[PDB]
């Protein structure tokens, strides 16, 4: 239910809601072990995970993560790609994310919710990334621009009209 | 209890009769009875460590463990009986070893008295805890005997005697290291170390912690306070060691200090006073702490190869491996310190002037700038289509609020300074 | 009241209200004139003042029938809560869970061993057992709590006779 | 208290069984205890036990009798009782034992209202210190009875009373 909860609350967000109900649930699922199939806890831990993550903060993030209990002494390439992510989230890069994203990509595709979401939620990162090293002035070329992000240009001209 | 030292007495021969030639229990039996779980005369624990080390003496230790395992089981006289001689089997114990350190490593987790906790003699409980530990490591164990070693604080001591408890705390702190979590030595560590301030102080007790609180500031690689521990007993070892032996503590400590990023406690940290305790160098040290006001960035490679005795070579008492964790972390340390005057001093400037002076490229520039940028320390301008950085100004604070009205202070200050002593000067003068 | 009004938000909790429940029902003399007026005042002040609520009026109640209506009216008390739950084993669980957090047990003390144990019971009591095992190890010098230790609080507390 | 709690030795289960749950709980910062209850036949060394428990620990014995805390007198409650409590609070250690509480404790009748009133009220005003948050600090309360049943059960409850205390 919590997970489902989550489901639901991934698409609509309240990340809290869906995060919280993954949360209980995973603590569920982290108490209900191998009754549970197994890694759908970090499943539900990497959307609790995500969630906090789309939600963007880290440190619970991080402390999940970081206590082992929260992290059930257990990691995957998902989790290290909601890692990167955060720290790509965190580094306000486009590449940061491309980097964790093409590598991880098996457990991080392989949740659609992620799969879904984060692509989208890391289109942000471009504006994301972009105020992450800001700025510039009444001059300037995309391709300081997109040297400025060292990408290209072509994307670039939808980039910079939105405001 | 006259029958507990007379029998005894009795049983003494009795037990030395086949003692010389099982009696174990004739000793045992005596008090087995008599005391066991419930005081007949009682006795001396001493009838039981009689019985114990008449047992000790003559069987294996590893008999008298399994032997004392059970005996323990009963009762003793008090839980605290016989683990007295269960304490003296350790060392014992290991006045033989390997398969008498198995006995032990067997006589060890028999029951806990010996590592670990049923009665509260951790005086004892701690020690063998270390002493297996001590072969643990030995051993290679290292989790496990951290492990056996985890609970101190807890179980163990309510410390009611720290300096016994701090030192495993310290050796908990220590394999923490092996270990490699601070988290263990953190409890540990931000527990104890200003009682050792409120011991009589003892600087063992701090500088062996301190040391711990070194290297846990090692691993940590947070330089203000890395060197703020340090600052700490190194006040201590002025006091307590020379000055000599001192000095690298602080030829470390400011050097951690510009090892750090920066601090502002490291700005009041500049000068001290004897500091340039004014025997080594030392010097360059805070001349680079005073190579900052004047901070240049032609000078970072020059200075690298100006210093590197120990200066920019430092594995002693700094985990640099390379120079890096001094010279790169310095790198944008100098660099860092560089913007602050360049900061300052430029109005305006292009980025080549900059990499110019920075000797450096656009991107490291770039970010350095957008570092501070996304610092917000300084001010800047993104402007690749100039290839300058106007080092701008908040021009908005609208100032004359505050400048008009210290142009206002100026007068608020000058008549009013200036004002008040004129009179009165060439009064004060008269004449 | 007020004071949290003029300290809105606010809370106003009364320990078991009942105390000034019942006023004079008949004439009662001394000391029940008040707990008219009190509660009148209350009822007045519950009954008489705003819906903006920075401040709740919270009650504890064992015994609610020393009560009134007037309490109960709407717009006023609305929120009946109450305090119990058949403790499902779960929330025995959480209880459990609870305090052997806050609490050292050797490897005899259990949970699940008395969340069979236990059904149809009260936290407080359940509060107690944990820690009234938790003397007992130490009542019997035990640095480390077992589950004859929370049997026997358990044991001693399912009944008190 | 006046004798030891070996004077009137043969309760020696309670003896020591309150001691650990009374004294020591003091000297062992590792819930301190709520309540003690004495039931039974007063005195048999029963009363005697408080001075013989308030002797032991070094606390200062406070002696509760009921019906003066709300004679007549048509108020005075928590002012009473918390000079017990605040006094023994800044006093303590202190014992607070209160006689054979029924006239200020039990859960009363009809529940109705005799100035019975005044009583859940003073009933309460120990509740209200016990399950409310104020501790025994180093003032421990002995509650008694000679009879059990005859009190609120809420007061029995842990919060207020973690010992039930028999005297066969």
């Amino acid at each position: 239910l919590d997970l489902m909860s989550g489901i639901l609350h991934c698409e609509d967000k309240d990340y809290k809601t869906a995060f919280s109900y993954f949360f209980e649930s995973f603590e569920s699922y982290h108490n209900l072990t191998t009754h549970n199939s197994y890694e759908k806890a970090c499943q539900v831990l990497k959307y609790m995970l995500l969630s906090k993550i789309m939600l963007n903060l880290i440190d619970d993030v991080k402390n999940i993560l970081n206590a082992k209990y929260t992290k059930e002494t257990y990691q995957s390439r998902g989790i290290d790609a909601m890692k990167a992510v955060a720290e790509a989230y965190n580094n306000r890069s486009l590449l940061d994310f491309n980097t964790a994203l093409k590598q991880y990509e098996k457990e991080l595709m392989g949740d659609e919710l992620t799969r879904s979401h984060f692509n989208a939620l890391y289109d942000t990162l471009l504006e994301s990334n972009l105020c992450k090293i800001i700025e510039p002035f009444e001059c300037v070329e995309i391709s300081h621009i997109s040297k400025i992000i060292g990408l290209d240009t072509q994307q670039v001209e939808g980039k910079l009209s939105q405001m | 209890a006259p029958i507990k030292a007379d029998k005894d007495y009795s049983q003494i021969l009795k037990e030395e009769f086949p003692k010389i030639d099982n009696s174990a229990l004739d000793q045992l039996l005596v008090l087995e009875k008599k005391t066991r779980q419930a005081s007949d005369l009682a006795s001396s624990k001493e009838v039981l460590a009689k019985i114990v080390d008449l047992l000790a003496s003559r069987n294996k230790w590893d008999d008298l463990n399994e032997q004392l395992t059970l005996l323990s089981k009963k009762h003793g006289q008090l839980k605290l009986s016989i683990q007295y001689m269960i304490q003296k089997v350790m060392e014992y114990l290991k006045s033989s070893k390997s398969l008498d350190l198995n006995t032990r490593i067997s006589v060890i987790e028999t029951i806990r008295v010996v590592t670990e906790n049923k009665i509260f003699v951790e005086v004892e409980r701690a020690r063998v805890t270390k002493d297996l530990v001590e072969i643990k490591k030995e051993e290679g164990k290292i989790d496990e005997a951290a492990d056996i070693l985890c609970e101190l604080q807890v179980e163990t001591y309510g410390s009611m005697e720290m300096s016994e408890k701090i030192q495993f705390i310290l050796e908990q702190m220590e394999l923490s290291i092996l270990k490699g979590d601070y988290s263990q030595a953190t409890v540990l560590s931000r527990k104890i170390l200003k009682k050792t301030f409120k011991n009589p102080k003892y600087e063992s007790l701090k500088l062996e912690y301190y040391n711990l609180l070194v290297k846990i500031s090692l691993h940590k690689r947070e330089y203000l306070e890395v060197a703020q521990y340090l600052q700490e007993i190194y006040q201590t070892d002025a006091i307590k060691s020379d000055e000599a032996k001192w000095k690298p503590v602080l030829s470390h400590i400011v050097y951690f200090l510009v090892l750090s990023p920066y601090g502002n406690l490291q700005n009041d940290l500049i000068h001290k006073i004897q500091n340039d305790n004014n025997l080594k160098k030392l010097e360059s040290q805070e001349s680079l702490v005073k190579l900052f006001t004047t901070n240049e960035l032609m000078r970072w490679p020059i200075v690298q190869k100006t210093y590197e005795p120990v200066l920019n070579e430092d594995d002693l008492a700094f985990g640099g491996e390379a120079n890096k964790h001094h010279w790169e972390d310095l790198q944008k340390r100098v660099i860092e310190h560089n913007l602050r005057v360049i900061s300052e001093y430029y109005s305006r400037i292009t980025l080549l002037r900059l990499n110019e002076l920075l000797d450096l490229t656009e991107s490291q520039t770039e970010t350095y700038i957008s570092d501070l940028v996304n610092q917000g320390i300084i001010y800047a301008k993104v402007n690749r289509p100039a290839k300058i950085v106007n080092f701008e100004k908040p021009k908005n604070s609208s100032q004359l609020l505050n400048e008009w009205s210290h142009n206002v202070d100026e007068l608020l200050e000058h008549i009013e300074t200036i004002g008040h002593l004129i009179t009165k000067e060439e009064i004060m003068h008269g004449l | 009241f007020r004071l949290a009004r003029e300290n809105a938000p606010s809370i106003i909790f009364i320990d078991e209200v009942d105390s000034i429940a019942t006023k004079r029902f008949d004439a009662q003399t001394g000391s029940d004139r008040e707990v008219q007026r009190i509660l009148i005042e209350l009822l007045t002040q519950m009954d008489g003042f705003d819906q903006s609520t920075n401040v709740k009026v919270i009650m504890a109640t064992n015994r609610a029938d020393t009560l009134d209506p007037a309490l109960l009216r709407p717009g006023r008390l609305d929120r009946k809560i109450e305090f119990p739950s058949l403790r499902d084993r779960r929330e025995r669980r959480l209880i459990f869970g609870t305090i052997a957090s806050k609490m050292s047990l050797a490897p005899e003390a259990d949970l699940d061993s008395l969340i069979i144990r236990n059904d149809s019971l009260s936290g407080a009591v359940i509060a107690a057992i944990m820690q009234e095992a938790g003397l007992r190890a130490v009542r019997k010098n035990r640095y480390v709590i077992l589950q004859s230790d929370l049997e026997e609080a358990y044991a001693t507390q399912v009944k008190t006779d | 208290g006046e004798i030891t709690f070996d004077g009137i030795g043969g309760l020696t289960e309670q003896i020591r069984e309150l001691r650990e749950v009374i004294e020591l709980p003091l000297k062992n910062p590792e819930k301190p205890p709520k309540g003690v209850l004495l039931y039974g036949p007063p005195g048999t060394g029963k009363t005697l036990l408080a001075k013989a428990v308030a002797a032991t620990i070094g606390a200062n014995f406070i002696f509760s009798p009921a019906s003066g805390i709300v004679d007549k007198y048509i108020g005075e409650s928590a002012r009473i009782i918390r000079e017990m409590f605040a006094y023994a609070k800044e006093h303590e250690p202190c014992i607070i034992f209160m006689d054979e509480v029924d006239a200020i404790g039990g859960r009363r009748f009809s529940e109705g209202t005799s100035a019975d009133r005044e009583i859940q009220r003073t009933l309460m005003e120990l509740l209200t210190q016990m399950d409310g948050f104020d501790n025994l600090g180093q003032t421990k309360i002995i509650m008694a009875t000679n009879r059990p049943d005859t009190l609120d059960p809420a007061l029995l409850r842990p919060g207020r009373l973690d010992r039930k205390v028999e005297i066969p």
